[PDB]
Parts: structure tokens; sequence; C-alpha cells
RNA sequence: AGGACCGAACCGACUAAUGUCGAAAAAUUAGCGGAUGACUUGUGGCUGGGGGUGAAAGGCCAAUCAAACCGGGAGAUAGCU
RNA sequence: ACACAGGUGGUCAGGUAGAGAAUACCAAGGCGCUUGAGAGAACUCGGGUGAAGGAACUAGGCAAAAUGGUGCCGUAACUUC
RNA sequence: AAUUCCUUGUCGGGUAAGUUCCGACCUGCACGAAUGGCGUAAUGAUGGCCAGGCUGUCUCCACCCGAGACUCAGUGAAAU
RNA sequence: CGAUGUCGGCUCAUCACAUCCUGGGGCUGAAGUAGGUCCCAAGGGUAUGGCUGUUCGCCAUUUAAAGUGGUACGCGAGCUGGGUUUAGAACGUCGUGAGACAGUUCGGUCCCUAUCUGCCGUGGGCGCUGGAGAACUGAGGGGGGCUGCUCCUAGUACGAGAGGACCGGAGUGGACGCAUCACUGGUGUUCGGGUUGUCAUGCCAAUGGCACUGCCCGGUAGCUAAAUGCGGAAGAGAUAAGUGCUGAAAGCAUCUAAGCACGAAACUUGCCCCGAGAUGAGUUCUCCCUGACCCUUUAAGGGUCCUGAAGGAACGUUGAAGACGACGACGUUGAUAGGCCGGGUGUGUAAGCGCAGCGAUGCGUUGAGCUAACCGGUACUAAUGAACCGUGAGGCUUAACCU
């Protein structure tokens, strides 16, 4: 459940450390990001010797979320923190080299392949 | 909507029904009959009978456990050693609702209630 | 084709093989007695009335024992009828049970839902609320206007207003049976159905085919 | 918030056409005494099915 | 209801250890990926245990590297096939959620020794 | 030592809600300012209407003030309703 | 104007905790405020709690929430020191 | 600018986005030196802006506790 | 002018079509994707933020689109009061001055208990004709009608290449609506526990009152969303723009004059709900009543005695029904409510005793004790025998069959 004004940590080393959420996509009126929906997103504060640099509007992908997801027997996968991968605004193409901390396999749509090969668990 | 809901409120506060309750399960235990509401009067059902049930067997955590309910010292002095071995084999209902009437002073519907004893 | 009269009975889930849960609603359909039956001839159209359960001897009045007596079907609670498909037919007294069901994929579940009683704009009709601070007063889950000006005059009618919620029958179409166990008389459907339960359910195949 | 013409006798004996009351008339006799009560009431005198359970 | 209590009784597993709040568990789940379908194994620390029959339920928390993670299983799910006991926490509360809040060495609970 | 600081009594009234045929012809509830001073208060005096008093708003002068109240000129006058 | 949630000067002023005439619970003493009984809808008023987010509300962080004590360490720009 | 119509002057800072705010220039319609000019620590229930924490303000409301509202008995208004 | 409250915002909308998207078409300087323009089409949908009081506008990022207008420039007896537009004060400017300025700043009381119409709900009365209890037909009315992306077709048609379809099928989303509590959660001042101050039960121990539920930690049932299922259709009928077949007037040609075809989210139906007060008051099934006297202004007349059935109402216990009425279950030939027994759930090892320790405290008895609304049982208490209302075969005329 992530919406406009949230702050998300960076599972990725772009350089970024946190960032705001200030869109939802892929629908009129969505009101928020689920487990590995895209959203757009500026950076609040990087390291300075980062390719990101803050106050710059660039796309990002959910990985881990506090509210959690569900699985289909009834399981839930809760978290203490939201965190998201940074992205290229032209093609999805993750910037960063490695991610850190768990990710869930919710995001496995044929597409997320590097997402989860970076993924230390799951 | 309060479906399934239990517990009549009476137009009081929590603390102010739980003493009031208290205080007249003391008094209908002392006189074995007093003159309520009929509203008042159910509601006191659950909570007199499960005193008198709490009285079947006499114990030291029984008597601090009756004692905690009524503060009273003779109301649980007269639980235990008179109430307890009259109802021993009565399984439960062992008050009597008995509609009186209606209030003179607003017209509200009466009741007595009663142990089932006094047969002298 | 005819439905079935059965009662809800709470709620469940099933484990699949697989691992994913299924919620199912649990409807006790008993075998269905047929009372009357009626004919274009008579009542220009033709449909089955069928009775379930049972009822006290001495609560069922004179006219319905009557009724009853003469299809010889034993007294049941309540009387409800289906219209046929003209490509089957029902004889007086004849008892249907839920194993017609089994070759049936998607049900459409008919009941009475629950009684919310006299319900605010806002649960009934999902209005906005008002703004809780910046000066407002007494407005806080008020609907707000109800027209416009002298030029109409007057409110439409249709307008959504507080009023009685819920207690009438709903319909929820295209639900998965599960299960059917005929022995035991019970209907298991994927979802939830409308009502509390011990409300009386008509389940009937679905016809959004 | 007020009238902008008084209503007639007529629409006032119409309104209240509804708050006629209504007799009891539902008057029991006790099994024993004989004395006539409320249905599911004691007697004045403490009657009740016949029984008394007053005693006062 | 009857009639509920005896459909939900035949779907139960009689395999259940038990186990209580503060214990060191770790479940076993079942994982597939498109055709093949292997064993994941999840350590951590039960928190909280929800008994309702074929909905009973229990949530495990572990620290994973950087933040926690907290999962509830459905006890008599098929996906998980196995619970084991490590560690027997000596708490005394049923619900040990104040241990979100806590980290480091104040996360560690001691050891009933029963 | 202090027109010093925090804070009750006491004095005042910055914000919000309630109340507007109110409990009240300006109040209540929760916060808020001063609180040894140019402070506050009891009792008794003095200043009287083109006048008083005013750390000055045209403020206050018996719930009435860009000229108080009462009686009189007076049945003022009204090309107006 | 009322048997009116307002106003009205002075004196005495105990116990436990507390710096305290604050505050909580009590003693002496005095009271339950002159309409009640039910039910437990919308909605209004006074309050409690809240998943994920955290000012995106709004003219405006209005209102709420939050901080809150004692002892020790430590404490910037500027300055009339 | 408590002064500026044209005007949201021009550039920079702050925000993803700043008619507000801060800094600089002067084309000062119509600043200006005791109806005082420019600075100024401290002070302010003073105006504007930003940040951290905090939260039902809000996305989007849900439940709950009390007093009314509703029913019964008694008394019994008001504007129009 | 003996008073029609004015700009924005919020809530709630409704209509028009000069259509923003979706739908159907003509032409194209239409190769394809993507466009331009015009015609038909109002079923549904038709942003979130920064700046400003702003509408507007600029800017940032989304979507299929962020349509134009009417409705007292919709809506203050529905809310706010930021702008403007009282009294205070200041700046610039004008005036000797009091003061003034669509010049600019700081501050500045928004009343109303709903009689009528209207609207949203819910009842009583009577009617529908002998009465009563049920189940329906359905006139008529309302609700819903949105759509993105991915894959297959296919990398096909097209095209020098770059690029890249139409039609049809599948899957998965957003927004909206209905239902529900099995799951994940919220709430849970009626359940359990921890703990601070103080008072009390003679005192210790153990408990209760008060301090916002004193402050907190969990949490049953209900209600509930963020949770979980389902829905938008397909099909048919008649069509709009448009495309036609045959075809004369007019030897030809021509979609039209006769005739025959297709043709859209629009219209009628199909889906869901209300519905015989539909006074045009409908249909079917079942149940109950088939005793006597008199009177007259001898009438579908009135009066008296005896009988009052089906059923209803009332009263009681009540409900996942409810403002009150109403609606549902039950009233002993009984599980309707309470209690009681067992279970479950929740909280978490009660009190007492014993042991170790100088002590706080720890261990054993003990996963104990206590448990609200939940589940299965049990007449233990309360649902009294009766009274009350409701009758006694149901008009006239005509038609058809028995007599």
């Amino acid at each position: 459940m992530i919406q406009e004004q949230t702050m998300l940590n960076v599972a990725d080393n772009s350089g970024a450390r946190r960032v705001m959420c200030i869109k939802v996509l892929g629908g009129s009126h969505r009101r928020y990001a689920g487990v590995g929906d895209i959203i757009k997103i500026t950076i609040k504060e990087a390291i300075p010797r980062g390719k990101v640099k803050k106050g710059d509007v660039l796309k990002a992908v959910v990985v881990r979320t506090k509210k959690g997801v569900r699985r289909p027997d009834g399981s839930v996968i809760r978290f203490d923190g939201n965190a998201c991968v940074l992205l290229n605004n032209n093609s999805e193409q993750p910037i960063g080299t490695r991610i850190f901390g768990p990710v869930t396999r919710e995001l496995r749509s044929e597409k997320f392949m590097k997402i989860i090969s970076l993924a230390p668990e799951v | 909507m309060r479906h399934r809901k239990s517990g009549r409120q009476l137009n009081r506060n929590s603390s102010h029904r739980q003493a009031m309750f208290r205080n007249m399960a003391g008094s209908l235990v002392r006189h074995e009959i007093i003159k309520t509401t009929l509203p008042k009067a159910k509601e006191l059902r659950r909570v007199v009978e499960p005193l008198i049930t709490l009285a079947k067997t006499d114990s030291v955590a029984n008597r601090r456990l009756a004692f905690a309910r009524t503060r009273d010292n003779e109301i649980v002095a007269k639980l235990f050693n008179e109430l307890g071995p009259r109802f021993a084999s009565r399984a439960g209902g062992y008050t009597r609702i008995l509609k009186c009437g209606f209030r003179a002073g607003d017209n509200a519907p009466m009741a007595y209630i009663e142990l089932v004893d006094r047969s002298e | 084709m005819i439905g079935l009269v059965g009662k809800k009975v709470g709620m469940t889930r099933i484990f699949t093989e697989d691992g994913v849960s299924i919620p199912v609603t649990v409807i006790e359909v008993e075998a269905n007695r047929v009372t009357q039956v009626k004919d274009l001839a008579n009542d220009g159209y033709r449909a089955i009335q069928v009775t379930t359960g049972a009822k006290k001897a001495n609560r069922v009045t004179k006219p319905e024992a009557g009724h009853f007596a003469k299809a010889g079907v034993e007294a049941g609670r309540g009387l409800w009828e289906f219209r046929l498909a003209e490509g089957e037919e029902f004889t007086v007294g004849q008892s249907i049970s839920v194993e017609l069901f089994a070759d049936v994929k998607k049900v459409d579940v008919t009941g009475t839902s629950k009684g919310k009683g006299f319900a605010g704009t806002v649960k009934r009709w999902n209005f906005r609320t008002q703004d809780a601070t910046h000066g407002n007063s007494l407005s806080h889950r008020v609907p707000g206007s109800i027209g416009q000006n002298q030029t109409p005059g007057k409110v439409f009618k249709g307008k959504k207003m507080a009023g009685q919620m819920g207690n009438e029958r709903v319909t929820v179409q295209s639900l998965d049976v599960v299960r059917v166990d005929a022995e035991r008389n019970l209907l298991l459907v994927k979802g939830a159905v409308p009502g509390a339960t011990g409300s009386d359910l008509i389940v009937k195949p679905a016809v959004k085919a | 918030a007020v009238q902008q013409n008084k209503p007639t006798r007529s629409k006032r004996g119409m309104r209240r056409s509804h708050d006629a009351l209504t007799a009891v008339t539902s008057l029991s006799v006790d099994k024993t005494s004989g004395e006539k009560h409320l249905r599911h009431h004691i007697t004045a005198d403490g009657y009740y099915r016949g029984r008394k359970v007053i005693a006062k | 209801s009857n009639i509920i209590k005896q459909l939900e009784q035949e779907q139960m597993k009689q395999d259940v250890p038990s186990f209580r709040p503060g214990d060191t568990v770790e479940v076993k789940v079942w994982v597939v990926e498109g055709s093949k379908k292997r064993l994941q194994a999840f350590e951590g620390v039960v928190i909280a245990i929800r008994n309702r029959g074929l909905h009973s339920a229990f949530t495990v928390r572990k620290i994973s590297n950087g933040e926690g993670v907290e999962r509830v299983f459905q006890t008599h799910s098929p996906v998980v096939d196995s619970i084991s006991v490590k560690r027997r926490g000596a708490v005394r509360k049923a619900k040990l959620y104040y241990l979100r809040e806590r980290t480091g060495k104040a996360a560690r609970i001691k050891e009933r020794l029963n």
C-alpha cells in the first residue's frame, strides 16, 4: 500500500537511499501501489558520488511493503519497511547492480528476471 | 445495529451499571425478594444466579472470588451456608420474575424478582 | 431449469492439493418435495411449487394443512415455486435432491440480505463526508445539497437519501459450485451468499451462461 | 421552519385520528380467587396462577 | 454448527507439534516454480498463535539482513509440511508483538529449560 | 537587586468548539497572557451633558453615547408613507 | 425579571504522595444538583482506539496528536557581554 | 518594500512542480532623512515562509463509550 | 429597496449536445501504425498535486479521456468565510483640511425546533364485495451499461527500409457497484492480565472503589475495510449515419418510387430489484360457516334468542427484524429467552499450601485459574386455563349446460 507522498527505502545500490512516491501508474485515479506495481518517484537524498542526484524524477518498482502481500492459501508476508528499485523511464531495466534484503516471488512476471536474479533470497 | 449483542445499557455508564447490579444483587440475597423494574430484574438474573452457582461448592478461593463480587461479608456468609445447600440439587433457574403492574411515579413496568424459596 | 431451496450454514474453506484455499459457503439442501404443478391450461404458465423442512403440527394452519394433504406431502416451512424451461416435467409429491447440481458449474444464489436498519447516506450510498475541522459546524456526515434552486423547485424522484438498508432479497450470480454431497445434503459454493446463518436461500443454475 | 398559513381544525383532527388509545380488553380471571387482573400479571391481592406469591 | 464442525474435522492434520509463543521454529513450506516443487525453510520466532481449529494460524518473525520479516502460516494448509522447534522461549505473554520495536541485544529471550 | 524567570490564588480575554426562540441581553469546556507590580482589590469620597473622563477606541459616563437620562416648549415640523 | 451553568470582600483550612493553597485519593462536614422509565436508528454534541501512508486536508498544520519531571554531561549563529 | 498599477519585474535559492518566501539588480508610476532614514541583541497569545517530530487534518473512513434524538408516563412553550 | 445574502471551496447533483474518450461510418494530399476533416451517436466514463482567495492560468506527473454549456454565472432554512464589502491601524498618492482612492497590507459575531409542496423510508384505515390463509402471473417503474495493458493470430497483411495492422480468441488490471466475515486486520469502556497514587474491607495475604476505561498489554462475538467472492455481458427485435440487390419514372443510368437485404455502447428486450390502490383492484390452491322467532313506511329492510367456525388480534418469551409500527420464531403436544452441564475461544501458570533465599522474588502443586455476545445439549426459571374480534352458505340482470 504505497500512495503519493510515501517514503520508500531503496533496495538497490544506485546511490539513492530515500525516495518520495509522486504518482501511481497503471490506471486513472489509482489510489495505491501493490507488491510489484510501477510508480513514479523523486529522490530525496542520495550519495554525492552516486549516478542519481537529489530532486530527479524517475520510475520505480516496489519490492517490499509494510502492509504485505497475500498468498493464495491465506498466508501473508510482512516487512518492517517499504523498499523499491530504480528504473530508466523508457525501459524498466533496474539500474542497480545489486539489491539488498529479501524480495518476494510476486515479481515473477516473465520480466523482472533481473530483479529476482539479484535478490539474495527468493 | 447491535446484531447478537447482549447486555442492557439502562441509560448508565459502565461503572454505575456495575455498582447498581452489585448493590441490588446484595439486596436480593439479603431479603430473598425485591421489587424492581422489569428490565432491571431481567438483567439481574445474569449476575445473581452465577453467584449462587459459585456458592454450590465451598472453598477459600470461591469465598474470595464471591467476596470480590457484592463486596459484602454478610452476603458471602449468607451464600455457602444457606443458598448453597438449599439449591444443591437445583440445576439453575434459582430466580423467578413476576410482573406487578406499573410504577405510579413514572409508569415504569415493575416486577418482583425472588428466589425459588420461602415456602415455610 | 428449476432451482432448489436450502438453508445457509456458516462458512468454511477447502484446502486443495495444490495449496490454494477456496472459501466456500455451506448450504444445507435437503429433499425438496413438490406440492403443486402448474400448467398453461389452468394457470397460464408452467411452474412447480416445492416445500422443504418440517413444521410443528399445531403451528400449521388448516388452509395450509389441507393444501399439503392434497399433494400427500409432509408439511414444510414456507413454499417456493420455479418456472420450467419447457424441457422437463415433474409430478406432484416428487422429491428433488441436490444431486441435480452435480453436472452444473455456476449457480445463482438468492436470499435476504442482513438488515442494517435505518442507515445514513454515508453508509447507504457511499457519500463522502465533509471536513471534520476548518470551521465545519454540525455538518460532518450530513448529505449536503439535495436540489439546485427555484428553477427545478423540487427534489427529483429517486434521490439518494438515508433510509432502510438491507433486509431485501438480493441475488449473487455466477458462483462456482465446489462440491455436492447427496448423502449428507450439502452444497459447497465458492464465495459468499446473501443473508445470515440459518436463512433460507434459493439456488438455481446460472442464467448468464 | 415556520408555517405560512395556519392549518385548519380539519387538518388538526385528521392528524389526531391516530392518537386514539386502545383498551386492554384482555382481563383474565384468577383460577382460585376469581379476581380480574392483567394477563401475565399478579392480582392486586397478590395471587398468580392460583397460588399466592406475595404473602403480604 | 455440527455440519460445519464435521466438515472441517476431516481436513485436519494430526502431525501438528505443540509449540508456544517465543519458541524458535523452522517451518518447511512448498515452493513451486512453473513445474518444479521444492522445500523452503523459514526459521524464526513465534510471536503469536491463533487457535480456531481448521482456521488456526501462527505468525513467525525472523531477522533478515537489514530488517525483520513476519510471515503468517495457516497451520492446516497443505503448503506447510513440517514444523520443528529448536528453542523454548521463557516468555509469559500470549502475543510477543513488542519484539517488533526491540532489536539487537534487546530482542533475545530466556530459555524455558523445562 | 529586578516594570527578572516558571507557576496557583487573583486579574485579563489570544484560539477552537458548543451555545444563538441559549443555563447566560457575551457564558461554558479545553488550551492561553500577566501574576512584587505602570499590579490587583474592599470601603468612602470628587469630577455632570457641548460637559466629565480617556496609556486616545469617538472609547466610557447605570445592559442606552459622533453628544446620557427624566420632565417641559410639544399635538415641533414632515412638499413623505 | 426565574429555585438562572454568571458575579460577590475577609477569616479557619487536617491525612497520604508532592517543591507546593497545583494535582490524585481521603478525614471532619456536606451533598447526588426537583422530571422519570425504556429502547440502543440516522444525525448532532463530548470522548476512546485504529491497518498502510503521514499535511497528499486547508485561505492557513485550524483542530487534534506530540513534547512535558529530577540529576549529570553537553549546548551554535549573534550580542548592548 | 506594510510603498510597484503595468507585474507572477529580471536572475538565483528552496519544491517533481513556488502569483508566497529568501538573496541580488534598479525601468523608485508614486522611498527618504525627528509627521525622522538605515541597522539593531533581547522581547511578542504580532505578519509571511521552510524543516524535523507528530498525528483521523486528509486518501477513506470503521468500531466503541456516554448526553440528546426515538417510544411510554407527567408537565407544557415559541417565532409565524 | 415594509430586504431575492453576493466571488471561490466542500457535499450533492440533474439536463442539453455544438462529443473529450469508448461505438458505427464517408472523404483523404488514407501504403501500414498514427492522423486530418465531416456525418450518426448522450449508454457509461470524463485526474492528482505545487503557486495564488481566486474562477481562470502557468507548471509537474498520470489516464481511454481529464468535453463545452444550462440549472438565481445550480446548490450558505446543507457546511466554510479565504477575496470583496462596516467600525481599528499603517503605507503610497490626492486635498490647506475633515477625509478619499476597483491602490496595497495586519485584524475583524454567518440565526432558524420544518406547517405545506417535494424527496428518502416505514405504518394505520378502508376498498377490491361471504370470510380467511398461502403461492403466483405481470401492466407499470427503477438499478446496472466504463474500460487499460499483455499474449495468440503475427511479427502476418502493408512497406525500399525503418516501422507495423483489420477481424477474432485468451489472460490479467484500474475505477465503480452488490454481497459477505472463511481468511488478513481494525474496533471490542460487557473477557483475562501487568502496573502507579490513594481510600476501604480489624490487620498480613488477598480483593474492591476512584484517578479520561487511571495508564497500558492482548482479545471473544458482533459490526467493519484495507480483507474476500460476484457483476458490466452474450443473444434477439426494430433502426441512425452508411453500404446494398433488383428496379421503372426518364428505352440508358439510378439504394427507391413497388419490393428485398445488411447496418452502432443509442431505442425495445435479454440481467437484477420493486410491483394487482394495475379502483382496469387480476389468476391458482386450500380452509371455514348450510339454527330459529318476530315487526313494518314488505325493503340488497329492521329487531330478539341460541350459536360464533376457519382465522385474526391481544398478552408473554424473543430474534443475525427493528426509531416506533411492521416483519420472523416460540408459548409447555415447548429449546423462544435466561440459567445450568460439556466444549471452544481468549488471557495467560489463580488463591491456598510447601520448598529455596536475610529480602524483593523464584520453583512445585499448574498450561493452572477465570472467561462477554460463540457451539452442542438440558424444562431448572419465565412463556396460564381462558377471555376479545371475526359468523350462520353470501345481491340483481343476462348467456350456456343439467332440471
